């Protein structure tokens, strides 16, 4: 259920918490959201994922889109990116 | 199941998870208590107000204590408590017919629906308290039809263990304290004059501890335990010996029960929870049976605790800033009767 | 550089004048009448409650009050586990359990901050290399149960979820200082 | 060092490498110290790993993707300073000043070499070698850790 | 003037520390080794 | 870098001297810190009479006492460090005179030569066990009324062995041995490289 | 209406309006949170207006606001004091230090929680929980006021 | 013997004693109610992260305790802050002094009996909190003044706020001056009740006011001039005879003085940075840190690890509001601290309670508690 | 504010000042909520020459405290200079 599977087995008594009330969860998963951002064709062999907004964002890393079968990823945003 | 990990008191786990339908009862205080020290999860259904429950509160500890609103009427609310418990304990009691619940509901028809969900749901064992010496003959309607539920529950739910207290002595109790609040009556009637209706009371804790026992044991099934108490008497010196701890006046004076019966049924008439009962009178004048039985305390394993002991507690709030300092020391001890 | 209060500077010999105008401080309460004044003044100034559900009380951006977890504009979590809120928590509040996600990155399994722990120093704001735990504007969130108030990723994430708009305009206003 | 940086003008990056399923070589952080290519060479047999190229993009990862598959392979990850090639399975679990360390006997094998049990909140994050000049001198086989 | 005492010294009765956890309890005294990663 | 002025490590590292000579039967060492603070250390013994002299001597009147502490070195024989930390409104100066004391072994009191010690010592025998022989009425005043061991001990738990709670059955507060729900993660932060000579 | 169960369930909700307007607090006064509260008492934001007693002894106190630090020292008498308040009686616990340990939680004398030694309400969180927040935590507290259905239980049991 | 003990006094104070008839004989106040074990527990966490608990050791005088700490740990680095840094401190120290004295005059009078006088300083109270709150984000427990110069910088509407406030305050003190220093019946609950001799103050170790008000004149902030005090004038007010009277009019008087202080911090505060510029020290700029690696090593090392402050020992004492406030900090070259002793200007006041209070009805006792200025948190630590 | 002048002028006679002039309630004096953006000034230290640390660090340069008198004519010596008299204030010597 829970971003990491997170489900009290059909037997588990925490599951009395739950009773009467909302076990709370988030429908926005970001295992997925991140997915649909596209990946960004670069056309330099290293860019810089500042995070988006610089101060405001993430500390600044170059990834190297040299491979050409993958596609670099951000290790903070997970922003991908391909020359 | 749950591994109990832990080193034995709170913030330590036990493994187990009990539906307790009558936990904000005198008996059932004390039952959560244990089962909160030890480390139970211990789901608490209730129908009184959260203010009520309250006081249960600060015993268990987080999200060890989970409370459920639940109707006896609705079969639903049986239902969802018992979902995720493993251990079923049944306290629930009256000893006023109230206008919406009959003793049979109370002791015998609710006390039933209840264990057969417990059993659709899978529990593993169901603890079932009746009163003791509970003929299905027995004069007061409260103990027959609570003689009358101890079997039907057994086909509802087999091997059911069915703890059987004798009336139970305990801050907070009647047994204790109805006697002793005869003072507001300036003559403290007691049928056959306080003879021949020998009773042994025994503490609560005592009961508690071992109903507590009893979860955790496999050698209770089917079994019909009767916490019983370390000493018997003859109501006389009971009677006496309370107001001996209240230091106030005692004065015996006879009266035929066949009129007493009528008072209990007067303040029996009372709205609000009457003070004493036509069952109860029976009840008070039925002498305690013998000890022949699967033994309870000690059995179950603790040894009971002396009236004596403990009822300076009990007794205290009821004396004037004259004697609260007086101890047990200054006062008698009553005398037993093996008889 | 010192200042005498209550030192006389010298012994003013009585002179009638003088003596009658302090029996008349002492016997018609003078002084008395002088304090009853004040009071009476204010009465007519206007009072400075506010209604507490209508009107609130101003907090500027820096306010503390509430933990969230904020997530990056694509919606991916901000926080990558590097666990130094936990270090620098004084309290001890914050519990963080981290794996490698499926999709290889990392994210924490469990985010737990217990709020009864924390006293809100502001310090998690801080420390956070991506800033994914800030301190989110609202104060309000008394609980029933002792319970609730323990936090896990989830109502911190959904925390984050409903404060965001507020939360990114605050640290819009603040982040030039820090 | 200081306590600041000059370096105004921008950085490198260097392709990553699946050296194995064991060490994750995020090979960018790489300060090109060349102890594991002695390591890979002196202490185990291996002579694979090498530097390739010169200049600021000299890489010391493998020419062509042969996986550093050898016992004493996970020394490397203790033996490089830097984080560039690290433990696979510890990726990501924990965080040093969290881990308790319990000093204990390697039982895998009978050479009972020392190790260091790094436990958090009750269940073993990683086992590292801890020094015994006699019976494992800073390393530990692949199978015990 | 000083008094002899060949007991070892032991204040096991002052220092107020609950029994079982003064007999049950085993410390090992040990130079801590380094986390080979530094 | 902090602005340091070398005339008060010269002053104070006279006075030391001239402290030492006055009472050499008792200092053992005088040091100036790097911060312009001296610190005579007298023997336990000399508790009464080094106080005393700088409480009342014309060349150094050292009358209100700031604090009077202990730190616990457990490896040091002497466990205890009764640390006296002393001003002179007329010098502006402090000073700190330090002795050493093990737990079974008492030191002298100073109510006598500053009344302001009635409570520190207290607090002291509360916190660590130190005894202080003659003085008025020593009793823990931090702690419980019924607390076992002495608190800021480095070898006492921080949470300690017992916790209360209020128990039904009993109708009243109950201690239990401590059982805690997130035991004290304990980080390990000292780095495996050193800073300086020092 | 015509019905026993209206005019019980009108009635509580006058019983309920009374204890609800009229809560008279008791601040045990442990700690700072005290003081964020001598704030609440004072004119931004008045508690007297919502009915609140600034100053109330305990036999006249509706509801105990505990802030602060219970230590193991004082926690046997705040269970007096809670003991002796009259029967409607409610606790708010204000302060991290007082639901939950807060800073001082893992301490040898500090009881973790104030929910160990009196059954707590409402828990207001904050290390100051802010004058508003106690207000609103007070707020909270009539909330639960009512919604009690003391006469509604007693007329169907 | 009357266990008095929510005792009306200050905190909770357990005061055993021992009633002559109406004249109480002797005082055994039972302090230990409050010890939450602030000094065992900051020896387990790091400089920085033991900042927070010297705001909540006197709870009335946040950043000025945070002064103390502040002073010691950069004594012990030998590091200076910054010059805004300073004069920022010196603002706040004195807001915090102006708020230490409302909470003393008004709460000393709500015990004796005094109402109103709480309810129109509180009201300006919160006005200066607010002052927290926009610097820090806390209205209390701001944890503002950093080991290292302060945290951020003040937001940039602060000094005109805060000279509307300082503008406008001394007739509210004024206004409590009419209604609290004439009225007979406070004169005669405060006048000639615990006068404290001058040699008997100094030989109890009262340093502060208590001392102050007596003649003795002691301020650490002339005398041993920490932060910036040597660049702003002012003028400690002395008492003459030491009744608690004389100490409540010298209460009035060091808000009178803050004012004149605050003042010549706002007409002279430089342009700077707030924070000393060594990351070994003060953690490096948002902006840094995500660009530069020599920030992101020296911020992640600075909040996992700590300052690793030098091995040393140092008495740091500064003229809180309640009186002499000093940390006696003992280090190892360890990132957190050995010991650290909080010196509590009431530790010493409260245990002089029994000597002042002689010859003194029940009443008096609570006038007596009422002028040593304490807050449990100090005296408990 | 906002007050009849009739009840201005007993407010001040009542309570003997112009508490007109220093309302305690705030109107439209106070420093509007979204002041400009803050441009900080980078300290010292952020030179990008002639900045080694070396030269700036007084953490560790501290040495270890100078001893004397370890066990291990003369004039008198005070622990300091005897302190100046503190000299009465100028602009209110008394009250
Ligand atoms: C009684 C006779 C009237 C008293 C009166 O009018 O006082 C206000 C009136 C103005 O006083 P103020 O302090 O300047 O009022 C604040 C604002 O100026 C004026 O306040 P504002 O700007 O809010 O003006 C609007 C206000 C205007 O309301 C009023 O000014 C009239 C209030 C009448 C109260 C009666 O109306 C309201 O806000 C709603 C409340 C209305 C009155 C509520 C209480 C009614 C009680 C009825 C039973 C008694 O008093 C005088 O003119 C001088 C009175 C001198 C007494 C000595
Ligand atoms: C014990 O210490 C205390 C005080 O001093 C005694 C207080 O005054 C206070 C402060 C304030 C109060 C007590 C306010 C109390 C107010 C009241 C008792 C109002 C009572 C009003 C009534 C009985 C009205 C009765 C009306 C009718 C009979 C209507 C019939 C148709 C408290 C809370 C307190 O605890
Ligand atoms: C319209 C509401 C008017 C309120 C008046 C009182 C509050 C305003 C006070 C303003 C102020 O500060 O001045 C005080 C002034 C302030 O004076 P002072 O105390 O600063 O000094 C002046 C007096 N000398 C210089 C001699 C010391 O006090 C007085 O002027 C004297 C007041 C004497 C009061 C005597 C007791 C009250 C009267 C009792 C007899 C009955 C009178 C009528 C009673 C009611 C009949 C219906
Ligand atoms: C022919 C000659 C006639 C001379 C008349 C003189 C005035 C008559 C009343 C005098 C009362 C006695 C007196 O002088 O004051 C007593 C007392 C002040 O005494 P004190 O200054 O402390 O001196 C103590 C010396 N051992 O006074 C008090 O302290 C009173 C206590 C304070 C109580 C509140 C006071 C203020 C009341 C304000 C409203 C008064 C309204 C009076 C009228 C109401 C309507 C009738
Ligand atoms: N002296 C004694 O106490 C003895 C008791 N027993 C047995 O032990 C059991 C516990 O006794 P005791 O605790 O004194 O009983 P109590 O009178 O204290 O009530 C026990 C519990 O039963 C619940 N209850 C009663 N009637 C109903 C109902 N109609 N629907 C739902 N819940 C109900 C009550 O909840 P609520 O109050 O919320 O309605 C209460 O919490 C009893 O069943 C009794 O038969 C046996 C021998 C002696
Ligand atoms: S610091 Fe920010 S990012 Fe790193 S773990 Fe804590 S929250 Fe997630
Ligand atoms: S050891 Fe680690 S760092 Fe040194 S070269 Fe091999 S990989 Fe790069
Ligand atoms: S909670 Fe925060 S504020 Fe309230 S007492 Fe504990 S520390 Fe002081
Ligand atoms: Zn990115």
């Amino acid at each position: 259920i829970t971003h990491t599977g997170q489900v009290y087995d059909e037997k588990d008594y925490r599951r009395v918490r739950f009773v009467d009330r909302q076990k709370e969860v988030n429908e926005n998963f970001a295992i997925d959201l991140i997915a649909q951002q596209p990946v960004n064709e670069v056309e330099h062999r290293i860019i810089a994922c500042d995070g988006g907004g610089g101060a405001l964002g993430h500390p600044k890393v170059y990834i190297n889109l040299d491979k050409e079968t993958k596609t670099g990823t951000c290790g903070y945003c997970g922003l991908q990116f391909k020359q | 199941a749950v591994i109990p990990h832990g080193k034995g008191g709170r913030s330590s786990v036990s493994g187990v998870v009990a539906t307790v339908f009558g936990a904000t009862g005198f008996l059932g205080r004390y039952v959560v208590n244990h089962l909160g020290r030890m480390g139970s999860q211990v789901i608490i259904p209730y129908r009184c107000d959260v203010y009520d429950i309250m006081h249960l509160r600060l015993m268990g500890d987080l999200g060890q204590l989970t409370f459920l609103e639940w109707d006896a009427r609705d079969k639903d609310s049986i239902r969802k408590a018992v979902q995720h418990s493993n251990v079923v304990i049944n306290l629930i009691g009256r000893e006023w017919e109230t206008r919406n619940f009959d003793f049979e509901d109370v002791f015998v028809n609710i006390p039933r629906a209840i264990a057969q969900a417990s059993k659709e749901a899978g529990v593993e064992r169901f603890i079932h308290v009746s009163h003791l010496n509970a003929s299905m003959k027995s004069s007061s309607k409260s103990l027959r039809s609570k003689a009358v539920g101890e079997k039907e529950v057994r086909s509802v739910f087999p091997e059911a263990i069915i703890i059987r207290p004798s009336d139970i002595f305990g801050r907070e109790d009647r047994f204790l304290n109805h006697f002793a609040n005869y003072r507001w009556f300036l003559a403290v009637p007691l049928v056959s004059l306080g003879f021949k209706t020998v009773k042994q009371p025994v503490y609560v804790a005592d009961v508690s501890k071992g109903i507590v026992n009893a979860t955790k044991d496999p050698d209770a099934v089917g079994k019909t335990f009767a916490f019983t108490g370390p000493n018997r008497y003859l109501l006389f010196h009971l009677v006496k010996y309370i107001f001996g701890m209240t230091h106030r006046t005692f004065i015996p004076y006879p009266l035929p029960l066949f009129v007493y019966s009528w008072i209990g049924k007067l303040f029996g008439l009372s709205p609000f929870e009457p003070w004493t009962t036509k069952d109860k009178v029976e009840r008070i004048h039925i002498s305690d049976v013998m000890p022949t039985d699967l033994p309870g305390l000690e059995d179950l394993g603790v040894q009971p605790t002396p009236l004596e002991l403990k009822s300076i507690e009990v007794l205290r709030r009821h004396r004037t800033y004259r004697w609260l300092s007086s101890e047990i020391e200054e006062t008698k001890p009553a005398k037993t009767v093996n008889y | 550089t010192y200042k005498y209060v209550n030192k006389k500077e010298q012994e003013s010999e009585v002179d009638m004048k003088s003596a009658t105008d302090n029996a008349a401080r002492i016997l018609m309460w003078t002084e008395l009448i002088r304090g009853l004044g004040m009071t009476l003044s204010y009465l007519f100034r206007e009072p400075a409650t506010i209604n507490y559900p209508f009107e609130k009380g101003p907090l500027s951006p820096r306010f503390r009050g509430e933990h969230a977890l904020r997530r990056y504009p694509s919606g991916e979590e901000r926080c990558i586990a590097c666990k130094l809120c936990e270090a620098i928590c004084p309290a001890q509040a914050i519990t963080i359990e981290a794996e490698p996600r499926a999709d290889g990155s990392r994210r924490t399994t469990r985010y737990d901050i217990d709020m009864t722990k924390c006293i809100y120093c502001g310090f998690c704001q801080e420390a956070c290399p991506v800033d994914a735990i800030v301190e989110g504007p609202n104060f309000e969130f008394s609980t029933e149960t002792h319970e609730e108030l323990l936090y896990n990723k989830e109502k911190l994430l959904n925390n984050g979820d409903k404060w965001e708009a507020e939360i990114a305009a605050n640290i819009q206003a603040d982040y030039l200082y820090r | 060092g200081s306590d600041r940086s000059r370096f105004l003008e921008g950085k490198r990056a260097v392709e990553d490498k699946n050296i194995g399923p064991l060490v994750k070589t995020i090979m960018t952080r790489c300060i090109q110290c060349t102890r594991c290519i002695r390591f890979a060479s002196e202490i185990a047999g291996v002579d694979d790993l090498g530097t390739t190229g010169r200049g600021n993009d000299m890489q010391v990862g493998t020419y062509i993707e042969k996986m550093f598959m050898s016992e004493l392979s996970g020394n490397v990850i203790d033996i490089c300073p830097v984080g560039a090639l690290t433990s696979k399975p510890y990726a990501f679990t924990a965080r040093p000043w969290e881990t308790r360390k319990t000093e204990s006997i390697d039982v895998m094998d009978a050479v009972g070499s020392n190790i260091v049990v790094s436990t958090r909140t009750g269940e073993v994050m990683r086992i590292l070698p801890r020094m015994h000049e006699d019976i494992n001198e800073e390393w530990i086989s692949d199978k015990t850790r | 003037q000083l008094i002899t005492v060949d007991e070892k010294l032991d204040i096991t009765t002052l220092t107020g520390v609950p029994e079982e956890h003064i007999k049950t309890r085993k410390v090992r005294i040990f130079v801590p080794a380094r986390n080979n990663m530094q | 870098v902090r602005p340091r002025s070398d005339v008060t490590h010269k002053q104070l590292s006279a006075f030391g001297e001239y402290v030492a000579e006055i009472l050499p039967k008792y200092v053992q060492q005088v040091q100036v810190s790097c911060l312009d603070e001296l610190e005579i250390c007298i023997h336990p013994d000399g508790v009464i009479p080094t106080l005393t002299f700088l409480r009342d001597h014309t060349n150094a009147q050292f009358k209100s006492l700031a604090d009077l502490t202990a730190v616990d070195v457990p490896t040091r024989q002497n466990r205890f460090e009764i640390v006296y930390n002393l001003l002179s409104l007329r010098f502006n100066s402090r000073i700190r005179v330090k002795t050493y004391a093990d737990e079974l072994t008492p030191i002298d009191s100073i109510v006598s030569v500053h009344i302001a010690a009635n409570w520190y010592e207290r607090e002291v025998w509360d916190m660590f066990g130190v005894f202080f022989f003659n003085h008025p009425d020593l009793r823990r005043i931090l702690t419980d009324y019924g607390f076992e061991g002495h608190p800021f001990r480095k070898d006492f738990p921080l949470t300690g062995y017992v916790e209360l709670r209020y128990d039904d059955e009993v109708k009243r507060v109950v201690a239990e041995p401590v059982e805690l729900a997130q035991e004290f993660r304990k980080f390990d932060l000292n780095s495996p490289w050193e800073a300086f000579p020092a | 209406r015509s019905r026993a169960e209206y005019v019980v369930t009108k009635l509580d909700d006058l019983i309920n309006w009374a204890r609800r307007s009229s809560l008279w607090p008791m601040t045990f006064g442990l700690a700072c949170c005290a003081v964020e509260m001598m704030h609440m008492a004072a004119p931004r934001y008045d508690m007297d207006r919502f009915g609140v007693v600034f100053r109330a002894s305990p036999r006249q106190a509706d509801v105990m606001i505990v802030a602060g630090t219970l230590t193991n020292k004082m926690a046997p008498a705040l269970r007096k004091v809670y003991d002796q308040m009259p029967e409607p009686r409610y606790v708010v616990s204000m302060g991290s230090c007082a639901n939950g340990g807060g800073y001082y939680h893992y301490s040898y004398s500090v009881v973790r929680g104030c929910d160990r030694i009196v059954p707590v309400d409402i828990y207001v969180p904050g290390c100051p929980p802010t004058a508003e927040a106690l207000l609103y935590g007070i707020l909270q507290l009539q909330r639960k006021i009512k919604r009690e259905q003391k006469l509604k239980i007693w007329y169907r049991r | 013997t009357l266990n008095f003990g929510h005792p009306a006094a200050h905190g909770v104070l357990r005061l055993v004693l021992e009633l002559s008839g109406e004249m109480v004989r002797k005082c055994d106040p039972h302090i230990g109610l409050l010890h939450r074990g602030t000094e065992k527990l900051i020896e387990y966490k790091t400089y920085l992260q033991a900042l927070p608990y010297f705001d909540r050791l006197d709870y009335v005088s946040m950043m000025c305790n945070e002064q103390a700490y502040s002073i010691a740990v950069e004594k012990l680095l030998n590091i200076q802050p910054p010059p805004r840094a300073q004069w920022i401190r010196v603002l706040f120290g004195e807001i915090t002094r102006i708020l230490n004295h409302i909470m003393a005059v008004t709460t000393h009078a709500l015990d004796i009996g005094a109402m109103t006088p709480f309810f129109w300083m509180f009201e300006e109270r919160e006005k200066m909190f607010e002052f927290y709150e926009r610097v820090s984000g806390a209205r209390m427990h701001a944890a503002y003044i950093r080991p290292g110069g302060v945290h951020q910088d003040l937001p940039l509407g602060l000094l005109d706020d805060i000279y509307e406030f300082s503008k406008n305050f001394s007739l509210r003190i004024d206004e409590v001056e009419e209604m609290l220093t004439n009225n007979r019946i406070w004169r005669n609950r405060t006048v000639d009740i615990g006068v404290v001799t001058a040699e008997d103050a100094l030989n109890y170790g009262f340093s502060g006011v208590m001392l102050r008000g007596s003649g003795i004149q002691w301020d650490l902030r002339k005398t041993q001039p920490y932060d910036v005090y040597d660049q702003v004038e002012f003028d400690v007010p002395i008492g003459s005879r030491g009744d608690c009277y004389d100490r409540y009019l010298c209460r009035v008087e060091e808000m009178r003085q803050s004012l004149r202080i605050i003042e010549q911090c706002l007409n002279k505060m430089p342009p700077g940075e707030i924070k000393v510029d060594d990351a070994k020290v003060s953690p490096p700029k948002r902006a840094e840190m995500k660009t530069s690696m020599e920030s992101l090593i020296h911020h992640f090392k600075l909040y996992t690890e700590g300052y690793q402050v030098p091995p040393g020992a140092t008495y740091t004492a500064i003229e809180a509001p309640k009186g002499e406030f000093g940390v006696y900090l003992v280090s190892d070259g360890s990132s957190r601290p050995y010991r650290c002793k909080i010196k509590a200007p009431g530790f010493a006041h409260l245990a002089g309670l029994d000597k002042m209070s002689k010859g003194h009805m029940l009443a008096d006792v609570v006038a007596i508690i009422g002028t040593q200025d304490i807050v449990f948190g100090e005296i408990d630590r | 504010a906002s007050a009849t002048r009739v009840i201005q002028k007993l407010r001040n006679w009542a309570s003997g000042q112009d508490l007109q002039a220093k309302l305690q309630l705030r109107y439209q004096e106070i420093a509007k909520r979204t002041q400009p953006p803050p441009k900080l000034p980078v300290g010292p230290s952020h030179k990008l020459s002639n900045n080694y640390y070396c030269t700036r660090d007084g953490r560790r340069e501290v040495v270890p405290p100078s001893i004397i008198m370890s066990s291990q004519e003369k004039k008198a010596v005070t622990p300091a200079p005897p302190m100046k008299r503190w000299e009465l204030s100028k602009d209110q010597p008394y009250l």
